[PDB]
C-alpha cells in the first residue's frame, strides 16, 4: 500500500500546468526518494538471497514506473521549448 | 557366515505348505531375508529380519524361525511361486545368502 | 527410487570391463550402492558396496583387487571394474541397495558377462 | 614399573600427594613464571569498551613432591586429565569481563612434569577483558589495553607471580586486525593489588593498539569532506534563483546533521568532546 | 557384558595406545552436517559437522571368542572409559557439543584393537576476509584441527586418504563450494617451549553470488547516476529545477554509501563496492558543478555546454563500466 | 530394538528468514520392549516411576539432525517420563526445545509457502 501510494501519487504530475517545471520536476525526485527508501526497506529482515524475489520485482517495477514518471517531463521540456 | 539350503528343488502342487529351511553357519538369530528371482529378472525381496514383508507382496509368505534355523513359507502356492527362493543374512559384513532352493 | 544398468558385456581373457549403475530416481551420493555376482550353476554373491559420495568401500573378502569401485556425481552412476577376467567371471552382474537395512530391497535388471 | 603404577605413585591412591597444599607449605612462597600466546586478539568494542582474546596461559612452578627418578626423561607430558589431582596458582584476570575454557573433544588442557618437579600448564582461554578507552582523538586515537594475571586466594608469602625472562607475551604468526595494528613493542610491568584482605600478586601486560585510520577516512571524511564543497557551488547561480540556491543550502545543511549524527554508530555516549566531532560540527558551520 | 568388561578392566584411560612406543595415529574425517553463512561483522562462520577419529588401541583387542558382524558397536556413553585424542580446532570462536536426547557419540571397536569415535560438533570458526573487490570476491576459511597435549612424539593426526570432507549438499545463501584443497598435513605448529604440535587444516573456498547486489546496489545507484543526467536537456533558465534534480543525485548517492557499510566489517582499504558508489558520486556531483559552468556563462549561447555535455557523461560513464567490470569481474 | 516415537509440539514461533530457522518446544515420547524389564511383583498393566530412575536403564540416543541448538527443560526438576508397562514396554517422555533450521526458498516471499522438516535420527547405532 505504501509503495502503491507512491506510483499513484507521481502521476499527478500530468494534472500540472507545463511550466511549473520545479512543480513536476520536485514531484518527481521526491517521489523517486521514498521509492529507494522503500525499496532498500524491503529487504530488512530478508537474509541476502541471489536469485529475484516476488516483492523485489515489484518495488522494482514501482521504481520503474515512478522514474519514468519523472523521466517524462525532461521529455517535455525538451519539447515544450 | 555359511547360509545353507539343503533341498535345491522341492516339489510341490498349486495350494500346499511348503517350507524352505535355511540352516545359518552361527548365530544371528534375526538376520534373515528372502528374495523371488524368476527366470531373467532380479532377485525381489520378500522378507527381511525374517519375519517382516516388503511394499507390496502379497501376504500368503511368512519368516518364522531364529536363531540358526530358519524357514520360509508359502501357505497358498498359487502359479506365481514356481520360481528360485534365496535366503540371506544380512547380519556381518560378507553376506552370504546360501545357494537356492527350487 | 531406481537402478538402470549399462547393456550386455563379452569380454576376452586378462581384459578388463567396467559397468556401470545409472541411479535414475536419487542422487548417487546418497545410499550405499551394492554389487553382487549371479554364477549359473552357483548361487548369488556379494561383491562390495560403495558410497557413491565418500568413496568409502567395502570389499569381500574373495573380490579383494578382483573388483573396483568408483562413481561420479556428474551423471549420478557407480562403477564396478572387473580386472583380469578369467572364464570363472562368467556370470550376471547386479547393483543392489539395501535402505532401511543389510537386505537388497533395489534391484538392477542385470549385466551379462561372459569372458 | 608400570605406566599406571608410576602415575598411581606420583598421585591418585598410593601417592599421599595432597592438591590442597601448596608446594613448599609454610616455607618460601610457590613463584610463578607465566607466559602467554594470543590466537585471535581482536574484536575490540567501543560502545562496550573491552576486547576478545584467545590465549594459552602458560605457568610454570616446582612442586618438589613431584619429583621421580623411575623414567630417565628430562620431562614427561601427563595426560591431560591429571591436572585435577595437582596443586594449581589460582589466578584470575582482574578486567576479565567473561571468559571460559574450551572443552572441545577433550578439555584443552596440558601438563609436563619434569624430572626434578617443575610443572607446566597451559590451557587455552577465550577472554572478553574490558579495557577503557580514550576517545579525546577518536579516529586517530591510539589505544592501550591491558590484562592483568592476579592471584585470589594467596598473599605474596604464598603465592607470587612472575613473568618469563626472555618472550613472555607472544603472538601468532599473520595476526591481523582490522581498525587495528598491534604494536609488537608491549609493556610488562607489575601491578600489585592492595585489598582489604592483604597484599595479592598481579602482572599485567600492556597492548598498544594504535588505530588504521582508512575506514574513517572513507566513511566519514569524505562524505562530509564532499557535502561541505558542495554547498560552494551556490556562490555561482545567478542571485535572482532564489529557490534553487535556497534548496541547495538547506539539503547541505541538513545532510551535515545527518552525517554528525551517524558518527556515533559504535561510539559510546562519552562526555568530553572527540576529534571526528569537532570535524563534523566545524563542517556543519 | 564380559565381552566389554574384560576389556576395561586393567586398562587404564590415563596411557595413551604404545605408551614409550611409536607415537599414535589418528585418522581424522569430517561429515559436513550444515555450513552456515559467513558473518562479515564477525568474520566466523558457524558449521556443523561429524568429526570422525580412527586410531589404534592395542589393549582394546577383542578376545578370539567374540564372532560380531565386524565391530562391536557400543552404548555411545562409554567414550568416558576409553582414550581418546585431545584435537581442539585453533579457529573456533565457540564451539559446542551436542545432547538433544543423550551425548552424541559413536564407538566402534573393531577386532584389531582399531577404535572409531565420531563426535558431533557445532563450530563457529574464524576465517579473516579478504573484502577487496568486495561483492566479486572469493574466500578461503580454515579448519585447522590439531592436538593440544601431547607433542608429536605422542599423537599424529593425518586426513582420511579417501574423502576426509564428506559435504554433500550446503547451498549457502550467497556462496558455494564445490571442490578444494584439503591440503598441509605438514602444518604441525611448533610453540616455544612446549614443542610441536599436529596440525591438519582444511581450507574452504567461498565464491560470493553478486546477484543480490547486481538488484540491490549496482541496479538503483546505476538509474540514480541517469536521473542526474535529466538535467541537461531541461531549459537552463530554469534554476529551481536542474539544482534540485542534482543534489538528489549526491544525497542518495551519500546515503547508500553509508547505509552499504553499516553491516559490514569495517576494513581500512577501498573495496570493490566502494569504488563504484565513490565513482556515481562523483558523476552526479559533476553534472551539478556542469550546471554552474552554465549558470555563469548566462552571466555576460551556454546551450552548447550542455549539448556537449549530453552526449558526453553517457560516454564519459559507459566508459567508467567498460573499466570498472573488466577489472573487478 | 524399535521405537515407535510421537511428537507434541507445544508451541512454533521465531521462523527467522534471515537466521533460517525456527523455534519449538515438543514432548518427544517414544515407546520400545526391553524383555529385562518385564515383573510379576505388582498387579498393573503400567506403572509409572521416578524421572530419576530414567538415568539407569537403555534409552535410544536420537537426535535431530536440523536441530541447530536445542536443550533439555531443568525447571524445578528434571521434566522427564518414565512408565514401564509389565511386559517390557517403556515409555519415555521429556520436554525438549528446538531451534530447528529449515532452508526457506524465497521466490515468491511476501506470499510464499514454506515446508519445515523435523528429522529424528539416531547416531550411535546402526540400522540393525
Ligand atoms: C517394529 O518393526 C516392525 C518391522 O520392522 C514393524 O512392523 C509392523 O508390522 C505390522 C504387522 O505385524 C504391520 O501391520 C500390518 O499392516 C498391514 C497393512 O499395511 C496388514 O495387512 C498386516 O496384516 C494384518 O492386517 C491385514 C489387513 O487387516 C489382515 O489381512 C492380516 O491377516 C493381518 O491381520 C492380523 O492381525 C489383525 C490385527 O492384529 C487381526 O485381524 C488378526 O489377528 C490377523 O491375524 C498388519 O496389520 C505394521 O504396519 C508394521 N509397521 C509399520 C510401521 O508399518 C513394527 O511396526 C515396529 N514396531 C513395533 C512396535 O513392532
Ligand atoms: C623461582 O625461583 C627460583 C629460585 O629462586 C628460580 O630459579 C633460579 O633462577 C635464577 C635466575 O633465574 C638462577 O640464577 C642464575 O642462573 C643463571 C643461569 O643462566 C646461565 O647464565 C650463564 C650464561 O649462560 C651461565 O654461565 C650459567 O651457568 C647459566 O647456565 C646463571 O647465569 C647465574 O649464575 C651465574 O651468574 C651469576 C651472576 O652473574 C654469577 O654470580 C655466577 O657465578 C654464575 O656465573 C645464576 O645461577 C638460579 O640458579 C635458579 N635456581 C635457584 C635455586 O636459584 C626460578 O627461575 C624462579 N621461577 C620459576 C621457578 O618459575
Ligand atoms: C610434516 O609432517 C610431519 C609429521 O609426521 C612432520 O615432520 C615429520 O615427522 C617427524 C618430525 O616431526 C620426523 O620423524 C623423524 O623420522 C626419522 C626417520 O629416521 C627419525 O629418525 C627421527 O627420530 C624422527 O622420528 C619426520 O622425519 C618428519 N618428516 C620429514 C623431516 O620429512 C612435520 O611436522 C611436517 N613438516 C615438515 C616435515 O616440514
Ligand atoms: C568533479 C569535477 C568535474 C568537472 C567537470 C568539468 C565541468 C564540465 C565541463 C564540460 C565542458
Ligand atoms: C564550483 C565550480 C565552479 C566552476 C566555475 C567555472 C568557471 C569557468
Ligand atoms: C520511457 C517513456 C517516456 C515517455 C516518452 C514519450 C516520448
Ligand atoms: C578511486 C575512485 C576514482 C573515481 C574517478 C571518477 C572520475
Ligand atoms: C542517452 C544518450 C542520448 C544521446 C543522444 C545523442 C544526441
Ligand atoms: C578502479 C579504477 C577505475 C578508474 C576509472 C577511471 C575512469
Ligand atoms: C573544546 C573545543 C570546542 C571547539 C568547538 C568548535
Ligand atoms: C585511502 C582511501 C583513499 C580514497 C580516495
Ligand atoms: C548478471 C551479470 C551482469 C553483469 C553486468
Ligand atoms: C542486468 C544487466 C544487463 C546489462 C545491460
Amino acid at each position: 500500500i505504501p509503495s502503491l501510494l507512491i506510483v499513484i501519487l507521481s502521476w499527478i504530475s500530468f494534472w500540472i500546468n507545463m511550466d511549473a517545471a520545479p512543480a513536476r520536476v520536485g514531484l518527481g525526485i521526491t517521489t523517486v526518494l521514498t521509492m529507494t527508501t522503500q525499496s532498500s526497506g524491503s529487504r530488512a529482515s530478508l537474509p541476502k538471497v541471489s536469485y529475484v524475489k516476488a516483492i523485489d520485482i515489484w518495488m522494482a517495477v514501482c521504481l520503474l514506473f515512478v522514474f519514468s514518471a519523472l523521466l517524462e517531463y525532461a521529455a517535455v521540456n525538451f519539447v515544450s521549448r | 557366515i555359511v547360509m545353507t539350503q539343503s533341498h535345491k528343488f522341492m516339489s510341490t502342487s498349486v495350494g500346499d505348505r511348503v517350507s524352505i529351511t535355511c540352516k545359518a553357519s552361527q548365530d544371528v538369530s534375526t538376520a534373515v531375508a528372502w528374495y523371488q528371482q524368476k527366470p531373467g529378472q532380479s532377485p525381489k525381496l520378500l522378507i527381511y529380519w525374517a519375519s517382516t514383508r516388503h511394499t507390496g507382496v502379497p501376504g500368503r509368505f511368512t519368516g518364522s524361525g531364529s536363531g540358526t534355523d530358519y524357514t520360509l513359507t508359502i501357505s497358498s502356492v498359487q502359479a506365481e511361486d514356481l520360481s528360485l527362493y534365496y535366503c540371506q543374512q544380512h547380519y556381518s559384513t560378507p553376506r552370504t545368502f546360501g545357494g537356492g532352493t527350487k | 527410487v531406481q537402478l538402470q544398468q549399462s547393456g550386455a558385456e563379452l569380454m576376452k581373457p586378462g581384459a578388463a570391463v567396467k559397468i556401470s549403475c545409472k541411479a535414475t530416481g536419487h542422487t548417487i551420493s546418497r545410499y550405499w550402492i551394492d554389487w553382487l555376482k549371479q554364477r549359473p550353476g552357483h548361487g548369488l554373491e556379494w561383491i562390495g558396496e560403495i558410497l557413491p559420495g565418500s568413496g568409502s568401500t567395502n570389499y569381500n573378502e574373495k573380490f579383494k583387487g578382483k573388483a573396483t569401485f568408483t562413481a561420479e556425481k556428474s551423471s549420478n552412476t557407480a562403477y564396478m571394474q572387473l580386472s583380469s577376467l578369467t572364464s570363472e567371471d562368467s556370470a550376471v552382474y547386479y547393483c543392489a541397495m539395501g535402505v532401511r537395512g543389510n537386505y537388497f530391497d533395489y534391484w538392477g535388471q542385470g549385466t551379462t558377462l561372459t569372458v | 614399573m608400570s605406566p599406571s603404577d608410576f602415575l598411581d605413585k606420583l598421585m591418585g591412591r598410593t601417592s599421599g600427594y595432597d592438591a590442597r597444599i601448596r608446594p613448599n607449605f609454610k616455607g618460601p612462597p610457590v613463584n610463578v613464571s607465566c607466559n602467554i600466546f594470543i590466537n585471535s586478539f581482536g574484536s575490540i568494542a567501543e560502545t562496550t569498551m573491552d576486547y576478545r582474546v584467545n590465549i594459552f596461559l602458560r605457568q610454570q612452578w616446582n612442586d618438589p613432591r613431584l619429583a621421580y627418578n623411575e623414567y630417565p626423561d628430562d620431562s614427561l607430558d601427563l595426560d591431560p586429565s591429571m591436572l585435577d589431582s595437582i596443586w594449581k596458582p589460582d589466578l584470575f584476570f582482574a578486567n576479565e569481563k567473561g571468559a571460559h575454557f574450551h572443552e572441545i573433544t577433550t578439555d584443552n588442557k596440558l601438563l609436563r612434569i619434569s624430572r626434578n618437579g617443575n610443572v607446566l600448564y597451559s590451557i587455552r582461554i577465550t577472554l572478553t577483558l574490558a579495557c577503557p578507552m580514550d576517545l579525546k582523538n577518536f579516529p586517530m586515537d591510539v589505544q592501550t589495553c591491558i590484562m592483568q594475571l592476579e592471584s585470589f586466594g594467596y598473599t605474596m608469602n604464598d603465592l607470587i607471580f612472575e613473568w618469563q625472562e626472555q618472550g613472555a607475551v607472544q603472538v601468532a604468526d599473520g595476526l591481523t586486525l582490522p581498525q587495528f595494528i598491534l604494536k609488537e613493542e608491549k609493556d610488562l610491568r607489575y601491578c600489585t593489588k592492595h585489598y582489604n584482605t592483604g597484599k595479592f600478586t598481579c602482572i599485567e601486560a600492556r597492548f598498544h593498539l594504535e588505530r588504521q585510520m582508512g575506514y574513517y577516512l572513507i566513511q566519514m571524511y569524505i562524505p562530509s569532506l564532499l557535502i561541505v564543497i558542495l554547498s560552494w557551488i551556490s556562490f555561482w547561480i545567478n542571485m535572482d534563483a532564489a529557490p534553487a540556491r535556497v534548496g541547495l543550502g538547506i539539503t547541505t545543511v541538513l545532510t551535515m546533521t545527518t552525517q554528525s549524527s551517524g558518527s556515533r554508530a559504535s561510539l559510546p555516549k562519552v562526555s568530553y568532546v572527540k576529534a571526528i566531532d569537532i570535524w563534523m560540527a566545524v563542517c556543519l558551520l | 557384558s564380559n565381552i566389554l568388561n574384560r576389556l576395561l578392566v586393567s586398562y587404564d584411560p590415563r596411557i595413551r595406545p604404545n605408551f614409550k612406543g611409536i607415537p599414535v595415529d589418528v585418522v581424522v574425517n569430517i561429515f559436513i552436517n550444515s555450513f552456515g553463512s559467513i558473518q562479515e561483522t564477525t568474520m566466523d562462520y558457524r558449521v556443523n559437522i561429524f568429526l570422525r577419529q580412527k586410531w589404534n588401541d592395542p589393549r582394546l583387542k577383542l578376545p578370539s571368542d567374540f564372532r560380531g558382524s565386524d565391530a562391536l558397536t557400543v552404548d555411545p556413553t562409554m567414550y568416558k572409559c576409553l582414550w581418546k585424542p585431545d584435537l581442539f580446532f585453533a579457529n573456533e570462536k565457540s564451539a559446542n557439543f551436542h545432547d538433544v536426547t543423550q551425548e552424541n557419540i559413536l564407538l566402534f571397536i573393531f577386532r584389531d584393537g582399531d577404535v572409531l569415535v565420531s563426535m558431533r560438533l557445532s563450530i563457529t570458526l574464524s576465517c579473516p576476509l579478504d573484502l577487496t573487490l568486495f561483492p566479486m570476491d572469493t574466500q578461503r576459511c580454515k579448519m585447522q584441527l590439531e592436538s593440544f597435549g601431547y607433542t608429536t612424539d605422542d599423537l599424529r593426526f593425518i586426513w582420511q586418504s579417501g574423502d576426509p570432507v564428506q559435504l554433500e549438499k550446503i547451498a549457502l545463501p550467497q556462496f558455494d563450494i564445490k571442490k578444494e584443497d584439503i591440503e598441509y598435513g605438514n602444518c604441525t605448529k611448533y610453540y616455544k617451549g612446549t614443542g610441536y604440535y599436529t596440525c591438519v587444516e582444511v581450507i574452504f573456498t567461498l565464491r560470493r553470488q553478486v546477484g543480490f547486489y547486481m538488484m540491490g546496489v549496482y541496479a538503483p545507484t546505476l538509474l540514480i547516476v541517469v536521473l542526474s543526467w535529466l538535467s541537461f536537456w531541461i531549459n537552463p533558465d530554469a534554476s529551481a529545477a536542474r539544482v534540485p534534480l542534482g543534489i538528489f543525485s549526491v544525497l542518495s548517492l551519500a546515503s547508500e554509501c553509508t547505509t552499504l557499510a553499516a553491516e559490514l566489517p569495517k576494513v581500512s582499504y577501498v573495496k570493490a563496492l566502494d569504488v563504484w558508489l565513490i565513482a556515481c558520486l562523483l558523476f552526479g556531483f559533476a553534472s551539478l558543478v556542469e550546471y554552474a559552468v552554465v549558470q555563469v556563462m548566462l552571466n555576460n549561447a551556454a546551450k552548447r555546454i550542455d549539448l556537449y555535455a549530453r552526449a558526453l557523461f553517457p560516454f564519459c560513464f559507459l566508459f567508467f563500466n567498460v573499466i570498472y567490470w573488466s577489472i573487478y569481474l
